[PDB]
């Protein structure tokens, strides 16, 4: 029916409708960073996504 | 001594040189640490998920 892999996490389903199968793989998430020089000198910022 | 024995310590040197490249693949078991070293951190990873 499904999949698993070493990480004990879903990463392939099977759909009933078809006998096709569909694979897993989570929404891309990331943290986010700030770039920037001393607030005293400049006020801009520059978004570093990891 | 190093004056009258120049060739002997470069032939010496050499010889030692390629012996320890050849050593350096025959035995598996020369890379300890940092093969341990990833892979502790590759379990602990594996262990909180
Ligand atoms: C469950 O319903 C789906 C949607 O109709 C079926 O998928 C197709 O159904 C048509 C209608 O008969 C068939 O001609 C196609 O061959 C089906 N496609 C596939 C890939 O099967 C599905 O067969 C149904 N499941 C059953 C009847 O067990």
């Amino acid at each position: 029916q499904f999949g698993r892999d070493i990480a004990d996490t879903t990463d392939a389903v099977r759909d009933p409708q078809t006998l096709e199968i569909l694979d897993i793989t989570p929404c891309s998430f990331g943290g986010v960073s700030v770039i920037t020089p001393g607030t005293n000198t400049s006020n801009q910022v520059a978004v570093l996504y990891q | 001594v190093l004056y009258e024995n120049q060739k002997l310590i470069a032939n010496q040197f050499n010889s030692a040189i390629g012996k320890i490249q050849d050593s350096l693949s025959s035995t598996p078991s020369a890379l300890g640490k940092l093969q341990d070293v990833v892979n502790h951190n590759a379990q602990a990873l594996n262990t909180l998920v």
